[PDB]
């Protein structure tokens, strides 16, 4: 503990943090009460709900820890790992971080010299932009 | 005779239930809850210069999952109290701020740090 | 209760053909005695009825029937 | 001061307004000669509002029976 | 503008346009021109150029690129930190983050499905706007217009809301914590002590 | 771009030409014309370029007609979504799902039916809206068959309450759907909703519901230290016994490793038979059962 460096989290960094990808909104099946596959709470991405106990029934013991069963993919380990591991969601279309915009001009910064009304009308799909022009080609 | 009887107010706690989202002790009398060490309490302890009492009152006595079992074991076995670890609420904070797209990296002077 | 019932005028559709009249409201004795409700965890309530009259100009007929809206604490 | 009567009356009023909206929707989505007062009126809003008042509301306060004076006050 | 002439100007809408702009944004020339403006300038325009220089230089000196403004992948809180704990009585107890993540995942899935099949520009644009609103509500619910009320009784908790205020993490679970080995009781006077 | 995005969506619908009969039958005619054009284009047989471009043009015109019909009925779906609002799904989300259902209906609609589009659409709009309501409204996802079972039970129960004027008994309820009371109880319990942790506790600001419930995973320090003392006492008592006896009993009960080894599995690394090991294990059990090495272990249970 010497310095808590902080900064913008690029897409590559968030991918590196993630141990998988979240593809469904499922949380838990209404009958077995167990986390679903590839949704929220999934053990294949976050961790085993019980200590060293996988999902499909294959491994229930502490002896053979640190292994990945090919059936459900849950990596047997302590249940505490669920508190540490985190996932990510891949958006089909990019979006903007609400924090940096919609605020004072020390965080937004006028990095693009456009009024806040313009951004509000552009990022929420109410007006177009000219991202680039071949002005030299037009003049030629 | 008022209803502010001492029997209702008397509460005590060696160690009891703990909260879930954050591993600190939960409050109340019905659930064996530790008293809160507010912001002004830590200010007052800083005014004395007592850093070690603060360090145990923030780490050993709450918010550190690995430390509580160890300190109970050491007290019972008579061994000296072990070194406190990092707290859990700080880990929760860094994990949360990592979830706002802020790559909060804990680094050492000589490259990466050991935790 | 009767004032709030009368405040609600009979509903008229876009054609204005039909109407419902809530004329009179009435009570019945509560089924559970106060000690009984206290002991067995029941809300001390009584039934409240009201007479709803169905009238349509197209049909030119009036149909009356009592309805019950639930227990009233 | 909104005495207990007026508070309960306001809750009954909003419940009956929801009932009126629901029955108006039903008339808009119902055929003539199959409409009777029994079937059309839905009693869920009135009961669910008069029950959502006496529970989960600031004015419907837990009695303190510390002594008769506490009850009166 | 598109039909009468093309292959000359490139246009877009939404956060994609901003990402394209920041990708090709050249902050060095902007900093140089703003320095020139600061050298010879007057009025509140000077203050605006000052703020623009502050942020542009802060981005220039730092190695991190400006494209971090437009996130592409939304991180997800670890499940234990947003617990769906079993509760006695067959009921359940959930954090509002569960609902917010569900909303963004649902909208992302529908966006994907709309892109798979040939769909109109209006519906897909509105769907992308819904995704934007969902992500914004996830990070900060209540920062634009009405909040995502969820059940309707109260606004939902948000990732930033958990990190802010009297009840936030900073002032309620890091500076002031509960503690074991403690007690409380009324006090009486003892003069013989 | 404003708050309450549904208003901006409504303005985005704007003013579009509503379709009378001949208008939409002509639109469907050119829709199928473009469909046949793109079908012909899809064939591998060579078509000279000008006719292929003409086919593509009519296909594009059919796509424009498609878009016209979609924007024409956007209004229809908004009313239909309003018909289903207030059930745990945001109104604009229901509107988008209705848009998906309308896209399906248009892709499956044609003038071969002697009826207006508005009549054929609403079935598929309601289909999509109800499917999405079943599959996305509840935090704990409920399968569609289970959703219909629970909603049927709910509505028939409301009907019974309406007729009898009282809460129906579970048995009268059971006979109504024709299922057993057990299924009634299961369906009643499966139809609940989670309560948010981040809710007022009842006081002004005494935190929220997420700091009044204790967890179960937290290692109780008392139990942990008691178990460690048990481990130490058990190891010492085993050390009191002979080396081979302690080793074989520990293997038989995994005091060194979480997996105990059954008898013949002990009889491989030690070089003794499956039965010799059995007898010495029995003697170890008898010796441990002696009152000598039992007073200390009795208190630990
Ligand atoms: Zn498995």
């Amino acid at each position: 503990f010497d310095e808590l460096r902080i900064g913008l989290a690029t897409a590559d960094d968030i991918r590196q943090w993630s141990h998988g990808e979240v593809k469904k909104p499922e949380t838990i099946n209404y009958r077995t009460l167990k986390p679903e596959k590839d949704g929220l709470f999934c053990e294949k991405i976050f961790g085993p709900t019980r200590d060293w106990e996988c999902y499909c029934g294959k491994y229930k013991r502490v002896r053979f820890k640190g292994i990945i069963c090919e059936r459900c993919g849950v990596e047997v380990t302590r249940a505490k790992v669920r508190r540490e591991r985190m996932g990510h969601i891949e958006l089909a279309a990019p979006v903007t971080h609400i924090w940096y915009f919609k605020g004072v001009p020390s965080r937004l910064g006028y990095l693009l010299d456009l009024a806040p009304k313009d951004l509000e009308k552009v990022i929420y799909f109410a007006a177009y932009m000219i991202t680039f022009v071949d002005e030299e080609r037009r003049t030629r | 005779k008022l209803h502010h009887l001492v029997d209702d107010k008397l509460h005590a706690r060696s160690t009891g239930p703990y909260s879930m989202i954050t591993q600190q002790p939960l409050g109340g009398k019905a659930q064996f809850g530790g008293q809160r060490f507010g912001e002004m309490e830590v200010w007052a302890l800083e005014a004395y210069g007592a850093a070690y009492a603060l360090q145990e009152l923030l780490t050993i006595k709450s918010d550190d999952v690995t430390g509580r079992v160890k300190v109970y074991e050491a007290i019972v076995k008579g061994e000296n109290i072990p070194e406190p670890g990092i707290p859990e609420s700080f880990k929760v904070l860094i994990k949360e701020m990592q979830s706002l797209c802020l790559n909060v990296e804990v680094l050492s002077s000589d490259g990466m740090s050991i935790e | 209760l009767e004032e709030i019932f009368e405040e609600i005028s009979p509903i008229e559709d876009f054609s204005g053909s039909m109407s419902l009249t809530f004329r009179d409201h009435r009570f019945e004795p509560p089924k559970n005695s106060i000690d009984e409700c206290k002991d067995r965890d029941f809300t001390y309530a009584a039934p409240l009825f009201v007479t709803a009259e169905f009238t349509n100009n197209e049909t030119g007929e009036i149909k009356s029937q009592t309805v019950f809206m639930g227990d009233f604490p | 001061i909104r005495n207990v009567g007026e508070l309960i009356q306001n809750q009954v009023r909003t419940g009956l307004a929801r009932m009126e909206r629901v029955v108006r929707e039903r008339m808009t989505t119902q055929d003539v000669e199959a409409i009777t007062p029994q079937t059309l009126i839905n009693i869920r809003p009135v009961v669910a509002s008069i029950k959502e008042f006496f529970g989960t509301s600031q004015l419907s306060q837990f009695m303190d029976q510390n002594n008769p004076l506490s009850g009166l006050t | 503008l598109r039909d009468r002439f093309g292959t000359y100007f490139d246009g877009s809408m939404g956060a994609a346009a901003l990402q394209k702009r920041l990708e090709s944004f050249d902050l060095d020339e902007e900093a140089e021109r703003l320095r020139e403006i600061i050298r010879t300038g007057k009025g509140q325009k000077k203050t605006r150029a000052l703020k623009r220089l502050k942020v542009v230089s802060a981005f220039l000196q730092t190695s991190n690129s400006p494209k971090g403004m437009v996130l592409d992948c939304v991180p997800v809180i670890p499940p234990d930190l947003r617990p769906m704990v079993q509760l006695d009585g067959g009921r359940f107890a959930t954090s509002d983050l569960n609902d917010l993540y569900r909303r963004v995942i649902n909208r992302n899935n529908r966006l994907k499905r709309l892109l798979d099949l040939g769909a109109p520009e209006i519906i897909v644009n509105n769907e992308k706007r819904m995704l934007q609103e969902a992500v914004d509500a996830l990070f900060d619910n209540g920062r634009r217009g009405r909040p995502v009320t969820g059940p309707g009784n109260r606004p939902l908790k948000s990732l930033s809301d958990m990190l802010k205020g009297k009840q936030g993490r900073f002032r309620q679970n890091l500076l002031g914590k509960r503690v074991d080995y403690s007690a409380r009781s009324v006090i009486v006077v003892g003069p013989q002590l | 771009a404003t708050a309450d995005p549904v208003k901006d969506y409504l303005k985005q619908i704007g003013k579009v030409p509503l379709l009378n009969a001949e208008q939409e039958v002509e639109l469907a005619k050119r829709i199928e014309a473009g469909l046949f054009a793109e079908d012909k284009l899809a064939n591998s047989d060579k078509l000279a370029p000008k006719l292929k471009r003409e086919l593509e043009i009519i296909a594009e015109d059919g796509r424009r007609a498609k878009n016209h019909l979609l924007e024409a009925n956007l209004r229809l779906v908004v009313s239909l979504a309003k018909r289903y609002t207030g059930r745990g799904m945001l109104f604009l989300d229901l509107i988008q799902e209705g848009n998906l259902g309308l896209i399906r209906a248009v892709e499956k609609f044609d003038y071969t039916k002697g009826y207006k589009f508005s009549t054929y659409a609403t079935w598929w709009i309601r289909q999509a809206i109800t499917r999405a309501m079943a599959d996305q409204a509840r935090t704990i996802r409920i399968p569609v068959h289970m959703v219909e079972v629970i909603n049927k039970l709910a509505r028939v129960q409301r009907q019974m309450l309406q007729d009898l004027g009282r809460e129906p008994t579970p048995e009268e309820l059971a006979k109504e759907l024709d299922m057993t009371p057990e299924k009634v109880i299961e369906v009643q319990k499966y139809g609940r909703e989670p309560i948010s942790l981040h809710t007022p506790l009842g006081e002004d600001g005494d935190s929220e519901f997420g700091d009044l419930i204790e967890d179960s995973e937290a290692v109780v320090p008392a139990d942990a230290v008691s178990f460690t003392l048990l481990q130490e006492q058990l190891h010492s008592v085993l050390d009191t016994l002979s080396e081979r006896e302690a080793g074989v009993v520990s293997m038989r009960f995994g005091l060194t490793d979480g997996q105990p080894k059954t008898l013949d599995e002990i009889g491989k690394v030690y070089g003794v038979t499956r039965e010799r090991i059995r007898q010495i294990e029995s003697k170890t059990m008898s010796k441990l059962r002696h009152p000598s090495r039992s007073q200390v272990l009795r208190d630990y249970l």
